[PDB]
């Protein structure tokens, strides 16, 4: 098909510039401009009431800026969830993504949103994660059973589940 | 002919395994067709219109609302928000916030609206101000989706959305410049291309609000300005038996391709 997906989700870097964002999703795949701002938003394959998708914010809306924000949603899959309720309870805010990682199960997630207020340096990081149950990923509905935890310079400051079990 | 389409429609949701609810009203002569148009059906993403136009009633009286800025904080994210996520530790204004559910059904947005309304039955009191007895939002994103069979909660019949997206976007539910609004936003839907735009002519306008859920709940609901008559109203609805099922935005294509030949 050649739509966004996962893998050319990771091939783009913090830091390129748009040219090479436009090159390495697929140009007809992209747009910018309008609720998007001067971010890149790529589409993918029908999930939900819309697509897969990755956004890709930058510095500036100089044509050479860099990348200093990757967002996804269905693009990537967790490589070996095994999020639970119980496992989800023992985070707590303060951890760092280490061990949450090592609590929730270190496949259990996915990045969501990751930016750079400050690129290149990477002080003030936030950084969204999703972490599903075994059956929870879903790459086109709704998921069943699923956690955002959101941290900030790798520290968690808040957390939410959905139908865990 | 006029049979075709109750034919066609019958043979399209029976081929595709599900539900379907069809209503085109015609403003030209006030005529409705309709399929299942009685039937309640999960309204899933479309119950976005009426939060956005109860929030755009609101502003009728409270002139400067959709300026308001609201703050979207990491917890305010739900499963789906492509554009709150870009303004996450900032604020959008509540005109912001109606054109991201409207037109790329962000559910951060919508829980927004649904927030400024004091809940659902915010949503649901403005449908009964305009007339709507059927109309119902009971719960906020994502469990207004699970389209269960036969939970009313977050449901509606397409007889009653038709009616009430005309009154909305053609009628006088709304001011003229609350109207207007809502119909610019409708026009700038991004999600609808392979959903009731697909079944259409191509040189007639479109505003439209999708919807999917599960139960491969599929859903449009649409204004129509052909070229050469009087606007349309039309909804489409979609259900299946299994709630795992994918959803069809073909079948509502299809749909629209069917009806509009009875035109």
């Amino acid at each position: 098909a050649g739509v966004m997906t996962g893998a050319k989700f990771t091939q783009i870097q913090f830091g390129m510039t748009r040219q090479q964002v436009l090159d390495i999703a697929g140009a007809e795949n992209c747009e910018t401009g309008g609720s998007f701002g001067d971010s890149i938003h790529c589409r993918g394959h029908a999930a939900g009431d819309y697509y897969a998708y990755a956004t890709f914010g930058f510095t500036s809306a100089a044509a050479d800026a860099k990348v200093d924000s990757k967002s996804q949603w269905k693009l990537l899959a967790p490589s070996a969830p095994t999020l639970t309720l119980a496992k989800f309870n023992q985070v707590t805010v303060g951890m760092t993504r280490a061990q949450v990682l090592a609590t929730v199960g270190q496949g259990s997630c996915t990045t969501w949103s990751e930016y750079y207020p400050a690129y290149p340096s990477t002080a003030g990081v936030t950084l969204s994660l999703s972490c599903f149950d075994v059956d929870g990923y879903s790459s086109t509905g709704f998921y069943r059973g699923s956690a955002h935890l959101w941290f900030t310079d790798g520290v968690l400051q808040g957390k939410r589940q959905w139908d865990l079990v | 002919q006029t049979s075709a389409v109750q034919q066609k429609l019958a043979a399209l949701e029976k081929s595709s395994g599900g539900r379907l609810g069809v209503a085109l009203i015609d403003t030209a002569d006030n005529t409705q067709v309709l399929y299942r148009g009685d039937e309640r059906f999960p309204m899933c993403s479309t119950s976005k219109v009426m939060a956005a136009a109860a929030v755009l009633k609101q502003s009728e009286t409270q002139k400067q609302l959709l300026n308001q800025p609201v703050e979207i904080k990491p917890a305010d994210l739900v499963n789906y928000n492509p554009i709150a996520e870009k303004h996450v530790n900032g604020t959008m204004t509540l005109a912001e916030l109606s054109a991201a559910a409207l037109q790329y059904s962000d559910n951060t947005a919508m829980n927004k609206l649904i927030a400024q309304l004091g809940g659902p039955g915010g949503v649901t009191a403005f449908a009964r101000a305009i007339g709507d007895e059927t109309f119902r939002l009971d719960r906020t994103e994502p469990t207004l989706n699970t389209a269960i069979p036969g939970d009313p909660r977050d449901t509606t019949t397409p007889r009653a959305m038709a009616q009430t997206l005309r009154q909305l976007t053609l009628g006088h539910a709304l001011g003229e410049t609350q109207r207007a609004q809502l119909v610019t936003w409708l026009k700038g839907n991004t999600t609808g291309a392979a959903s009731i735009r697909a079944g259409l002519p191509t040189s007639w306008t479109v505003g439209d609000k999708t919807g999917s859920g599960d139960y491969g709940t599929t859903n449009d609901i649409a204004v129509i300005w052909p070229q050469g008559r009087a606007p349309l109203v039309l909804v489409t609805y979609f259900t299946q038996p299994q709630q795992n099922a994918e959803s069809r935005r073909d079948v509502l294509a299809s749909a629209a391709r069917i009806i509009a030949e009875g035109l």
